[PDB]
């Protein structure tokens, strides 16, 4: 339940974020272990990916029974749509790497594979990700269908950038093991000391690069600062289901 | 009245992947019986102006035509007939195009340009030039491809051909391209695709990278003592 | 031809007439179909070391 | 009629250790009394021949022999001659075969290049050539060898023997191993194996692995 958010290898750009643990192990080695030279076509493609979204669905209900496992099987939907997307934040990691690197195949097959009322439209792009994208958007509906098998609508999560999921989770989180913390005093009194400081700094590091209110982060923040009447908040009001900026967080326990 | 006629370059031919001809009256309202027509310096009709362009309501008809059989022959320098007729002109206007001759074939040669240091301490952006020179014909397609695919044509700015001054057939060009910071510490590889006449393959690549430009040797030698 | 002509697929045949031929002998021939399309992968390769030591 | 017959060569004397002959008659009598037997110059009758194929069905005629021959009589020089008379047509013929002599002779330099950095950067596989050069008989059998048991022969391929551009009469090879590139990552060493008559001996080994080709970096001094 640690989100390491040192540096580190976790993000290589410098500005601090602090990784959610279910991004951590994740069961990605189907896509890992891809052969690009038996697979060249998008009907093969489909089937391991729906195949990767059987094993997350039935590793995080194997992970929960050791609607909040919805929650997580939902984010876990979006992390996987931005992988397969290319937009993940998560290059540092070694391991997925080489899964970005052999995706480039595929897809590049796939490209090279089209005619010609499709590769007018298709042809300029870079690394590949508007295909990808399209390919992802036109195959969407059948992956969470396959994912919900263990244990209706699509998400709309994944359309929804990483860092601002990144902090729903973090919510979520936090309220959670808040309500988990408590429900004489002298035995119990010194755990909450050490229970603040553990994440006391965790909270001011991001609110330093909340401002300038990516390429497509900017856009989906200008259109929600016109709606929801609190354009400019450190707060975002989203399934927050408690009090927030500050309130109960800080030396509560006096 | 007037009618312009202007013939493809080397860019639109290679974009385009076909020749595509224009006989452009200019001047000129809507009326009826308006004929135009490419046909064959031998005579005849080789396409007929099928799907022909709406009028321009300001005075402009396009009339454009596709010669697109006939790659090879636009480039042998074969004269073009286009056949402009109305009801109020007696005698046809006619507009002939043809491929020029005569003038030199020196082949470029593209030298990449790494970003300079002082640029990457900011830690901004860094900008990579591709300074395309010594071309004797002033027609170049400049394109920037990442990992076998061609980038937008957004993210780079090409120069139009300016006149060289040491010598008076050759000429120069250049482009940028503005690379994020993170991207070019990643250590990718961006290329220079340069489309040209006089090249015998009519295309060359060359690429860059972080490794391109490192120093080789570090000779130190620390001298510490304690008596001076 | 031009290669317009070749590429499209343009089915032609090829007609021979002879004397000892009782009948004209006519072939076709047209861009195969069907195939898949891939693209090479060059990596040119430097000499080894051993070998420029005999110079 | 038309009877063949294919002489031994390294591939065979060597992989298997047996220089076997064979008996290949085509594009004759399907079934019919067919004579299928090998006789030495001298004349002495060969031992059985067993197996002999099944009739082609696109009428064509397929016979197989084999005759065990002692490995310096087929280089002493002694011609053999296959015999194949028919019914069909009564004239017997007799086909003489032997080695090229006269030749000249030449050593490979067997050379293994390591695989380049981008192929490895792909994250696929590498693979490894090995340049066999400079051998003139035109022949050679190349063989890998992973840490001194056999290696699969799915796992390789083998170009013919072609002119050398700028030797008249040499000749030169290829082979590409496609080792896994995780595999390469943790140290395995591969070697090539090259059979051919001018070495010395039999065969001559070569080996690279990433130790190979690192030069000396750090000229650290220490001076009093
Ligand atoms: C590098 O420095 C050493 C002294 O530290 C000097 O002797 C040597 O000549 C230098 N290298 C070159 C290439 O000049
Ligand atoms: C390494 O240092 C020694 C010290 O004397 C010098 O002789 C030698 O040339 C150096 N070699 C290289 C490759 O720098």
């Amino acid at each position: 339940d640690e989100w390491d958010c040192n540096k580190g290898t976790n993000k290589l750009y410098e500005n601090d974020i602090c990784l959610p643990p279910r991004r951590k192990h994740m069961c990605t080695k189907q896509l890992e272990n891809i052969s690009t030279a038996s697979i060249t076509t998008t009907d093969d493609l489909l089937k391991e990916v729906l195949i990767t979204a059987v094993n997350e669905g039935k590793r995080l209900k194997q992970q929960w029974e050791k609607h909040f496992l919805c929650d997580a099987m939902k984010y876990s939907f979006a992390d996987l749509a931005d992988i397969i997307r290319g937009t993940d934040i998560w290059k540092g990691n070694r391991e997925q790497q080489k899964i970005q690197e052999r995706l480039v195949k595929i897809f590049r097959n796939i490209y090279d594979n089209l005619e010609k009322d499709e590769y007018e439209k298709y042809k300029y792009g870079t690394k590949y990700q508007n295909l990808r994208s399209a390919w992802w958007d036109a195959h969407r509906k059948k992956i969470w269908n396959a994912m919900t098998c263990s244990a209706k609508e699509p998400p709309v999560y994944d359309y929804v950038p990483q860092i601002l999921r990144w902090i729903t989770e973090w919510s979520e989180h936090f309220c959670e093991l808040q309500e988990k913390n408590y429900y004489t005093c002298k035995t119990k009194c010194e755990e909450y000391s050490k229970f603040i400081k553990k994440w006391n700094s965790q909270y001011i590091n991001l609110e330093k690069k909340f401002k300038e209110l990516d390429e497509n982060l900017i856009q989906f923040l200008q259109n929600v600062k016109s709606e929801c009447n609190e354009p400019n908040t450190v707060d975002k009001y989203l399934m927050y289901t408690s009090d927030c900026r500050r309130v109960k967080f800080s030396n509560t326990i006096d | 009245i007037r009618v312009f006629a202007i013939p493809p370059s080397f860019a639109s031919i290679f974009l385009t992947k076909s020749t595509k001809l224009t006989c452009l009256v200019t001047d000129l309202t809507t009326y009826d019986s308006v004929t135009i027509s490419w046909t064959r310096q031998n005579g005849e009709a080789v396409k007929t102006h099928t799907n022909i362009s709406e009028s321009h309501p300001n005075a402009t008809f396009s009339a454009v035509g596709e010669a697109s059989i006939c790659e090879d022959d636009w480039n042998s320098g074969e004269r073009f007939t286009c056949t402009v007729t109305h009801t109020d002109l007696p005698s046809p206007l006619k507009q002939t195009i043809s491929r020029p001759k005569g003038v030199a074939l020196h082949r470029p040669d593209v030298y990449l340009l790494p970003p300079a240091r002082e640029q990457l301490n900011l830690r901004e952006s860094a900008t990579i030039t591709c300074l395309v020179t010594g071309f004797s014909p002033a027609d170049v397609f400049v394109q920037w491809m990442q990992r076998g695919q061609p980038l937008s044509p957004e993210k780079y700015v090409t120069s139009a051909p300016m006149p060289e001054p040491q010598a008076p057939g050759r000429y120069f060009a250049h482009s940028i391209l503005t690379v994020s910071e993170e991207e070019w510490n990643t250590g990718e590889t961006y290329t220079c695709v340069v489309a040209h006449e006089a090249l015998p393959n009519r295309v060359t690549e060359r690429t860059v990278d972080k490794s391109t430009g490192k120093p080789t040797l570090y000779n130190v030698s620390l001298v510490m003592s304690d008596t001076a």
